[PDB]
């Protein structure tokens, strides 16, 4: 190699800092002057972040690193000037002259005080000259420091505005990834106090660009899925104002609003309704907005609405409350049944080309799939009425709400075509029309018959399971309304204390589908009849359905789990009586980040041989594994189904043999290969040692999930295996009905309970029982018939894009394509790489499947989801 | 019993119970051995050659140098012959004159004929011809010949000529082979034909023929040469005037 | 900030994840080895349960009986051949002649009956799948699809009108025209549509090495496509494997005759194959057999010819639809511009335009794009075009 | 394992430091979980005990078999080595998803029970027409063309190296590519040049070699040639004197012109046929495309056709100064003056020129080459 020559820095320089221990004293110019000139030298070489090797930040390491480590404290004669000068010199080389610790040491140059506005000399940087030491001192310096005594001297006072300083100035250059990097600077310090740095950021992003509003607010809502209760509340308390003070979209602020309804606050989901209540904006961006403010996404949104001027702006709430229900079944019945719907598909009961009751029970189960969308019929199932008067009563309720069932969102004639076959006087008859009356009435919310119909029925409760045939069907047509009314009248029914326990049970799940917030009257009450009836018995596990069940759906949806923790020191008493430990601690916990409170629940008792002691706890656990999944975020998925595969399947006899493929069903319901070759590898199998009729509850929730692919003819194949084994009053209802479910028709295969963007889910509650109705013996026969059929009815059939106008002339232009996955691209982010479709129709826009507009269009009413949105008409594009 | 000392296609003794592994037999003839031995082709040297030696001097040049001397022709910056052409009338030395080139060397000789008893010395089944190569660049200072039969050197063409199964379609693959896509060096191609003017346009682009020799019928001199190297083995008697039998024969051949 | 820090334990975890993985210990695999969680229930009662309690039940078979007694004479492929009786719980019913049976190791009592051969390299031409084409792209020849889906599926789909009417359908077709036209791409779509069988075969899978081989495997298909419910076959390239008898000096080209002969056998005389249906698709009919062309194995003689001016814009349609193009492009012009010319040539002019426009670097196709690919394909290329001398079927 | 591919931050935003964490505490609680049985209720070895008692159960002598059928119960019937097929049974621990009928399985010897699955023995014809390393340097090298390069390019290279611009504006790549025109142009050069910079797996095979002399082998070449193309992996398949199938007839083949037809149907069939292809790449290569049949190269199996002209005075200027670079010539010579040698010169002349030419100065002992050497070269070499 070669030294010196061309190094004019490292010759001059280098003995000029020798020298200045001789010139400290008689050269106070100098002092300045070298400072100075060497300043101006480096930064005119660092004008361009390339040569990182600078000619006197990086050649002086061989002996001037000390001379600069000797500079301030090694001097005793700094002046107001040459202090400047000497900080300003030693904080630059000695951030990375250090090894990895260095957060820690960074107080001897830059953290020590602040050289007067070197902010002014940091912008020819990134994050080299005054972010990088902003981040080291937010790091370990700050970190200890602001923890609890932010207000402290200029290592803390100015260290704040240094902070604030970068952070604006990192979004100040270009808006790079720099800004985004910013972000997590405001985060990391102080993130119990995020609202200080979330405030310091608003003023910023609020005057700095109108095009850089819309990226920061996607990349706070990206990151707000993952922070401390307190940080969650703030995040989503700092991000409210993001698309509404600083953005004037007024449009994405009210929908997203909803994970600060049930993580935060119910005041703040009721100031968010007022406020858009309030803040009108005429009516095209409200409506919009409105409309799946009903059932889509949350309920009690049509009381909050009746300003004043209810008269063409305020007016619209009232389509809410009760029009809605009506237009989404025109609209099912209206632009899918004159496309590709036709009157009557029954292609499933004639898929058997290639004799008891229980083969007529299951035809209404098939005829009601195959019957979906608006499908009423008149006289079309005889069979069903004709099996009626032969055996199976409970089944020829379940044949009779399965007329209901067909004429699924029905309020306009429902009524009348129930009352057709209702005549009949019978324990079986009325509660199965009652059941098809609510049935049919699903979100309509209407006072049809809140006291006079259902209360006809329910005042004549001096007979057998009719009487619980008349709460599950009334409590469904009142499950998207909290009105306390109905919640009031239905507590009465399970604290009548009588022998109907089934009353009680169906009680406590209507109401818990209708209220499950405030109101811990009824959660008391509840656990006060639990309590008096459950304590002197040893019986069935009926209680165990109804009193956990009821109890978590009556305190479900609170993050909080303060009231778990109440209901829990009131409920006091041995694991096998508090089934409800993991119930209701899983119930508060709907949409969350609870991988290590998992484990520490797992951890009260990890295998312990399951000696009979408690059975009901290990169940509970093995549900509660199957939670965790309503916004897993594609992460605790691998995870999940790793522990289930190592920990149930792998080591098992009774829980980890029956109840291991039952959160399969839970965990998702698209249907995947990897899923449906993993369950059918321990579904198909005999293993006849093993509980048989657990595998057919397995194949059961293997084909749990809905929307059937072409792969489903393999299961058809296993049909053939199940004329000899498999025995058909044991497996072939079992199978028949998996069968049908996932192929019902074409639409209606939502049960992934996720609306619009990311929402949790309220319908989960409906599939809550559903997961509760599936876990024990005899098949289901007068309980489990009468609530498999209808546990779940609130999924949206199969329009993504509708004009819905007030002339509904627009039809359909759009291009379809894969669901976006992407978190950081350039400007016009891409979704996806599956452009390759491209249709002009308003048809089935598919699960995982986004779709793009083009001729000017960009939809101008929402532009962000809704699978509604109106699309206004825009020209401004030649 | 060692692991690393059960090298694949070897010869072992297994006991009848079990049949464990119990020793190791001597050995095993190779395939190339038998093929050889088949073939029977009369080996030679440069000692039995009458008047040849120009012909010599060019395929030295050609085939004895790029092995020993590779440094030689990168001095030159220059690519090293692959092929070579031997023509002539029939029984004038073009194989003695290969084998003994390949003898002196220390090359392996390999000739094919396609023919089918040795067919099972190659492969099961052969479809291809190049899997020759498998068998020859284990061996690889060797040298591949091959001598157009007399369907062409004496019958020429059978009506309409058309083309000939042997010999010039397998040098066309092997010469396309060994063109740029072989990684193995030392390998190189002899022709021996008669009449260069009945080959196929295809073998007679300039690129791919490094250099051709021509055996002409022997004159008085190299006659007697001959004449002179082949009396050697017999009882002779002092005074035959060899000059006169030579004169008496016209020149026919060697 | 702390980088470093996250790297160094995200690769940390990613060690121990590796390490736990090797420490459960699913390994080896060198001589098929399930893993451990897969046998770990199966190993120890198939030791007593499937190890001595099942024997080795060698296979034989049957060739004649004798009345009052089983007396059964049983041939084997190597050993000689027996005498001998059933065992205790098989009945005498199924136990008919000609056909594979178990047999013990010392005994020699009959056990099971048994499936028959099946010459495996008749048995891979079983579709087992479903390629992605639809009748959604097949724009162009409606009336076609139309008459070809009368007779493939619908008597398969609505087997009651025909029977109600007391009419028998037809049974085959064949479909003609120039290379490049579409019909194996509506062979793709029908096997797409189908819910049967679809066994597939080309005629150069029949020219086999030894005589009297191509027949045997046209028995072997027929019989296995019997053995099922009722389920289609197809044939491609049909005009390999029967011209014409045309015998005339040295015997030549005979045994494919013997083949095809074989093949029209089996269509037609003493009970004919019954419940199949087959179509056979070929470029040049004009050599085909006269005894094959008869209704009765060929009723049907669907068409393919060029598109007349509406089908190249369909064509056009169909195969842009997926495109990155302006507001401006009039296909009637394009279609206008190439009077004779099949699909194939449609779509390289629609991909030959995608690549010049992202030759430069430009992102949307423009009209001048489209003019000079169908310029330089159309017009350049019309020196192979391989249409003029196929259009006479020579 | 795909066990987690959102690492979407890739920076040190705290994003993926808390992925990372996240993805950490559910591995470290699953590991607890799964040691907590085997520290826990043992009950067993559960190590070493399976593997020895299952070579306890698998005898030391073990024979070999093929599959011929198989029935759901875990059985099936395997055939011997000697011909004597059986009713064997399957075990349970022979992983049960790889077993297919050809397949050689590995059975006890006592009572022939299926006991594992062997892996297979590579393949004698692999090898033969696999290239495994890259012959020469790329395209500079070549010269004079500068317009193929780019179209063989776009055919073959940009999908590899850039699957981003055909999904911009959803197109698919051109299928087929055929290069034609006088011989000794560069039409192999430039196939060695595509398989030295590629990174696909390259197969060759000479035309010629297509036809055999039994009855129905050309086709079953054809099937062998093309599942294996499909079965390693995205490959690159070259052809090059097909035209020479055709051209040419031989008394070694039994069949006569129709067993030629026979091969050109079943080539068709695999070219287009209607299974799925795959992701496969063919490259052909002529000097007489008048002779081809027309059907074989429409479009929609051979998409673009090229033409390789005759060079001129500047492409030949080019080849002189590319040849002998690494030569030493002496100041008396010329290349302009053996430019105008001959009207029609071609490439493959200017290498042979050279190369003789210096094989004529290497047989004198002279380290540099004069012009008469040339002059003589090129008298021995074209004049004849
Ligand atoms: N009606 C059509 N619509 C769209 N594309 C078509 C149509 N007809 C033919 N094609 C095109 O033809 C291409 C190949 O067609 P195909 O191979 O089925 O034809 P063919 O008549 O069977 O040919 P060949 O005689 O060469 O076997 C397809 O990739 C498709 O783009
Ligand atoms: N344009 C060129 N640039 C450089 N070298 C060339 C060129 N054309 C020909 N050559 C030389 O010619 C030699 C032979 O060329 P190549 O064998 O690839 O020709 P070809 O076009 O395949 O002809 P053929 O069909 O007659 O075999 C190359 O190795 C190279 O040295
Ligand atoms: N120049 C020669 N000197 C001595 N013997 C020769 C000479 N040329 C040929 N022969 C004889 O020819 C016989 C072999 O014929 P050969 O030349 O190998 O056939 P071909 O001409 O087909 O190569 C040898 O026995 C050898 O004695
Ligand atoms: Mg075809
Ligand atoms: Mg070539």
């Amino acid at each position: 190699m070669e030294e010196g020559g061309r190094d004019k820095a490292p010759v001059q320089p280098q003995q000029s800092p020798a020298a200045a221990p001789g010139g400290t004293d008689e050269k106070p110019s100098g002092k300045e002057r070298r400072d100075a000139g060497d300043k101006d030298k480096e930064q005119e070489l660092s004008e361009e972040d390339k040569q990182l090797q600078d000619e006197l930040e990086m050649l002086v390491e061989r002996l001037g690193e000390k001379d600069t480590s000797l500079y301030r404290p090694a001097l005793e004669e700094l002046r107001r000037q040459i202090r400047s000068s000497t900080t300003s010199m030693t904080s630059v080389p000695k951030p990375l002259k250090f090894l990895r610790p260095h957060y820690g040491k960074l107080k001897e140059i830059y953290e020590n005080m602040a050289p007067g506005e070197n902010k002014r000399f940091a912008a020819d940087i990134i994050s080299v000259l005054a972010m990088t030491m902003s981040g080291e001192r937010e790091c370990l310096k700050y970190r200890l420091v602001g923890s609890q005594e932010e207000l402290a001297s200029w290592g803390h006072e100015y260290v704040r505005h240094l902070a604030g300083e970068v952070a604006k100035e990192w979004q100040e250059l270009d808006d790079a990834e720099k800004v985004q990097r910013e972000p997590l600077l405001t985060l990391v310090k102080e993130i119990v106090p995020y609202n200080m740095a979330h405030n310091a950021e608003h003023e910023a992003c609020d005057l700095l660009m109108e095009i850089e509003q819309v990226d920061m607010l996607e990349k706070d809502i990206d990151e707000n899925a993952y922070a401390k209760v307190c940080l969650y509340l703030t995040s989503c308390v700092n991000y409210v104002p993001e698309p509404e003070n600083s953005a004037l979209l007024r449009c994405a602020l009210g929908v997203f609003r909803k994970f600060s309804r049930f993580p935060e606050a119910l005041r703040l989901a009721l100031m968010l309704n007022d406020m858009e209540l309030v803040e009108d904006i005429f009516t095209s961006c409200k409506d919009v907005v409105v409309q799946k403010q009903m059932a889509f996404m949350l309920g009690r949104h049509g009381v909050f609405l009746e300003l004043s001027e209810d008269v063409e702006e305020y007016e619209d709430l009232t389509e809410i409350m009760s029009n809605v229900q009506l237009n989404s079944n025109f609209l099912a019945l209206a632009r899918e049944l004159d496309i590709m719907e036709p009157k009557v598909p029954d292609d499933i009961y004639k898929t058997h080309l290639e004799d008891s009751a229980r083969m007529n029970l299951a035809s209404s189960f098939v005829n009601g799939f195959v019957n979906a969308a608006f499908g009423q019929d008149k006289l079309l199932t005889d069979d069903g009425n004709k099996w009626l008067y032969k055996n199976k009563d409970h089944g020829m309720l379940s044949a009779a709400a399965s007329l209901g069932m067909i004429l699924l969102w029905d309020v306009d004639g429902g009524l009348t075509q129930i009352d057709k076959y209702l005549y009949s006087s019978e324990d079986y008859i009325k509660s199965g029309a009652l059941l098809a009356c609510g049935i049919v009435n699903s979100g309509v919310r209407n006072e049809c018959d809140p006291a006079l119909a259902l209360l006809s029925d329910y005042v004549l409760h001096n007979s057998n399971t009719m009487r619980l045939g008349s709460i599950f069907g009334l409590g469904l047509a009142y499950a998207g309304s909290n009105r306390e009314d109905v919640l009031t009248l239905l507590l009465p029914v399970m604290g009548d204390s009588k022998s109907s326990m089934e009353v009680a049970g169906v009680t406590a799940l209507a109401c818990g589908m209708i209220a499950v917030g405030s109101c811990n009257g009824d959660v008391t009450s509840t656990i006060l009849q639990t309590i008096m009836e459950k304590s002197e018995t040893e019986l069935k596990d009926t209680y165990a359905r109804w009193l956990p069940l009821g109890l978590g759906l009556n305190h479900l949806g609170k993050g909080e789990a303060i009231e778990a923790i109440l209901a829990a020191l009131e409920v006091v008493s041995e694991p096998f009586r508090s089934f409800a430990n993991t119930l209701v601690d899983v119930c508060a916990y709907a949409g969350s980040g609870n991988v290590l409170k998992v484990q520490q629940l797992l951890h009260i008792c990890s295998e312990h041989f399951d000696s009979k002691e408690k059975e009901e706890d290990k169940d509970k656990k093995e549900k509660k594994d199957k939670d965790k999944k309503e916004a897993p975020a594609d992460m605790g998925a691998h995870q999940g189904v790793a522990v289930l595969g190592i920990a149930l399947i792998a080591m098992g006899e009774e829980i980890g043999a029956e109840m291991a493929l039952r959160t399969f069903g839970h965990l998702l319901r698209y249907g995947e290969p990897t899923l449906r070759r993993a369950v059918p590898l321990a579904l198909a199998l005999i293993s006849v040692s093993n509980p048989r009729l657990n595998i057919l509850d397995t194949l059961s929730k293997f084909s749990h999930d809905a929307d059937p692919e072409v792969s489903y003819n393999s299961i058809f194949a296993m049909g053939m295996v199940g004329s000899g084994t498999n025995n058909a009053r044991l497996a072939a209802m079992l199978r028949q009905l998996a069968q049908y479910h996932a192929k019902d028709p074409n639409n209606l295969f939502m049960v992934r309970l996720a609306q619009g963007l990311t929402h949790l889910g309220k319908g989960t509650l409906t599939l809550c029982p559903y997961h509760s109705d599936r876990q024990l013996m005899s098949q289901v026969a007068v309980a489990g018939l009468l609530t498999v059929l209808v546990s779940f009815l609130d999924v949206r059939n199969i329009i993504l894009g509708k004009s819905h106008y007030v002339l509904y002339g627009l039809v359909a232009a759009m291009q379809p394509r894969m669901l976006v996955t992407f978190d950081e691209e350039l400007r016009p982010l891409p979704v996806s790489v599956r452009v390759g479709q491209a249709v002009d129709v308003v048809g089935q826009a598919g699960k995982p499947k986004t779709i793009t507009g083009f001729q000017t269009h960009t939809t101008p009413v929402l532009l962000a989801h809704g699978e509604r949105a109106e699309l206004a008409t825009e020209e401004f594009l030649p | 019993i060692d692991i690393n000392d059960v090298t694949p296609n070897c010869r072992v003794a297994l006991r009848n119970d079990s049949y464990t592994l119990h020793k190791i037999l001597p050995n095993k003839v190779d395939p190339l051995v038998s093929l050889m031995m088949v073939e029977k082709v009369p080996d030679s040297t440069y000692e039995m050659i009458g008047g040849l030696d120009k012909q010599i001097k060019e395929i030295k040049e050609v085939i004895e140098l790029p092995v020993k001397h590779p440094e030689l022709f990168e001095a030159l910056g220059i690519a090293q012959p692959k092929g070579v052409l031997l023509y002539g009338p029939p029984g004038t030395g073009k194989t003695l004159l290969a084998r003994a080139v390949a003898h002196h060397t220390d090359c392996t000789f390999i000739r094919v004929s396609g023919s089918e008893l040795v067919q099972k010395f190659i492969g099961e089944g052969a479809r291809m011809v190049r899997e020759l190569f498998v068998m020859a660049r284990e061996h690889a200072p060797s040298i591949i010949f091959m001598d157009e039969i007399d369907s062409i050197g004496s019958s020429r063409l059978e009506g309409g000529s058309g083309g000939d199964s042997e010999v010039q379609r397998t040098m066309l693959e092997l010469l396309n082979q060994l063109d740029g896509f072989e990684a193995t060096k030392n390998i190189k191609v002899i022709m021996a034909t008669n009449r260069i003017d009945i080959l196929d346009s295809a073998l007679l682009r300039p690129g791919r023929i490094d250099r051709k020799i021509e055996f002409p019928p022997p004159n008085e001199e190299a006659r007697l040469d001959i004449l002179k190297i082949h009396s050697r083995k017999m009882n002779l008697t002092r005074g035959i005037n060899l000059r006169k039998i030579a004169e008496l024969m016209p020149g026919a051949s060697g | 900030t702390y980088s470093r820090q996250i790297k160094q334990v995200e690769d940390d975890i990613q060690q121990l994840l590796k390490k736990i993985n090797e420490l459960t210990g699913i390994k080896e695999s060198d001589t098929g080895l399930a893993p451990p969680a897969l046998w770990d229930l199966a190993a120890d009662k198939q030791t007593l349960q499937s190890e001595q309690p099942l024997q080795v039940a060698r296979c034989t078979k049957i060739i004649n009986a004798d009345s009052e007694d089983p007396k059964y004479i049983i041939n084997v492929k190597q050993f000689a051949k027996f005498v001998v009786d059933l065992s205790d719980q098989v009945a005498p019913t199924d136990i008919e002649e000609g056909m594979r049976v178990g047999v013990d190791r010392n005994k020699y009592q009959i056990h099971i009956p048994l499936p028959p051969k099946i010459d495996p390299t008749v048995t891979m031409m079983q579709v087992e799948e479903k390629p992605d084409v639809t009748y959604s792209d097949v724009g162009g020849c409606k009336e076609q699809i139309e008459k070809l889906r009368e007779v493939v599926e619908t008597p398969l789909l609505h087997p009651e009108r025909f029977v109600n009417l007391g009419i028998e359908p037809p049974k085959g077709v064949l479909l003609f025209g120039p290379p490049g036209t579409g019909k194996t791409l509506c062979a793709r779509a029908v096997a797409n549509r189908t819910d049967a069988c679809f066994i597939r075969v080309i005629g150069s899978e029949l020219v086999q090495k030894y005589v009297g081989e191509g027949a045997r495997m046209v028995r072997e298909l027929f019989e296995m496509a019997r053995t099922k419910k009722a389920c289609l076959i197809f044939f491609d390239e049909i005009d390999a494997i029967g011209g014409a008898r045309f015998d005339d000096g040295a015997g030549g080209d005979n045994e494919v005759q013997r083949t095809m002969l074989e093949l029209i056998n089996q269509l037609d005389g003493f009970d004919p194959r019954g419940n199949i249906k087959v179509l056979m698709a070929t470029n040049r009919p004009d050599t085909l057999d006269p005894a094959l062309m008869r209704p009765g194995r060929l009723d049907r003689k669907i068409e393919f010819s060029l598109p007349d001016l509406e089908g190249r814009t369909h064509i056009f349609k169909i195969h842009a639809r997926s495109m990155s193009v302006e507001r401006d492009i009039r296909f009637e012009l394009l279609a206008r511009l190439c009077p004779n010319s099949t699909g194939a040539e449609i779509r390289s002019v629609c991909t030959e335009a995608g690549m010049f426009a992202i030759r430069a670097r430009r992102k949307i196709a423009t009209e001048k794009d489209f003019l000079e690919a169908v310029n330089k394909v159309i017009k350049s290329y019309a020196k192979f075009s391989a249409t003029p001398r196929y259009m006479t079927y020579n | 394992a795909s066990k987690l591919p959102l690492v979407t931050p890739h920076t040190q935003c705290r994003l993926k430091l808390l992925k990372l964490e996240r993805i950490k505490d559910y591995l470290l609680m699953e590991e607890e979980f799964i040691r907590n049985q085997e520290q826990m209720k043992p009950l067993e070895e559960k190590q070493e005990e399976e593997r020895s008692k299952v070579d306890d159960l698998r005898g030391t002598p073990m024979s070999v078999g093929t599959l011929e059928e198989i029935i759901d119960d875990n059985h099936a019937i395997v055939s011997t080595s000697v011909g004597s097929e059986h009713y064997v049974s399957i075990l349970s621990f022979v992983d049960k998803d790889l077993l297919e009928p050809g397949c050689s399985v590995l059975l006890n010897h006592k009572v022939h029970a299926v006991i594992g699955v062997l892996m297979d023995d590579t393949d004698p014809l692999v090898t033969v027409m696999k290239v495994e390393k890259a012959p020469q340097e790329t395209y500079a090298d070549i010269g004079g063309l500068d317009n193929q390069i780019q179209e063989i390019k776009e055919s073959v290279e940009l999908p590899l190296t850039h699957p981003e611009y055909y999904e911009e504006m959803g197109i698919k790549p051109p299928k087929g590519v055929i290069l034609y025109g006088p011989p000794g142009t560069g039409k192999t050069l430039l196939a060695k040049a595509v398989a030295n910079q590629t990174s696909a797996t390259f197969l060759r095979v000479v035309g010629s070699e297509l036809i055999q002399k039994y009855l129905g082998d050309g086709p079953k070449l054809v099937r062998e040639l093309f599942r294996v193309a499909e079965e390693h992996a995205p490959s690159i398949v070259f052809i090059d004197e097909i035209d020479a199938i055709g051209t040419k007839r031989y008394d070694s083949n039994s069949g006569g012109e129709r067993e030629i037809q026979r091969t050109m149907l079943e080539l068709l069939n695999q070219l287009d046929g209607f299974d799925s292809r795959g992701d496969v790449k063919v490259i052909m290569a002529t000097n007489r495309i008048e002779t081809l049949d027309p059907a074989l190269i429409r479009p929609g199996r051979i998409d673009r056709k090229i033409e390789f002209p005759l060079p001129d005075e500047k492409t030949k200027k080019r080849i002189f100064q590319i040849h002998t670079s690494r030569m030493t010539l002496a100041d008396d010579v010329t290349l302009d003056d053996l430019i105008m040698a001959k009207d029609d010169l071609s490439g493959a002349d200017i290498k042979a020129i050279c190369t003789e030419a210096g094989l004529m100065a290497l047989r004198e002992r002279r380290m540099k080459v004069t012009n008469e050497d040339f002059k003589k070269s090129k008298e021995n070499v074209l004049y004849k």
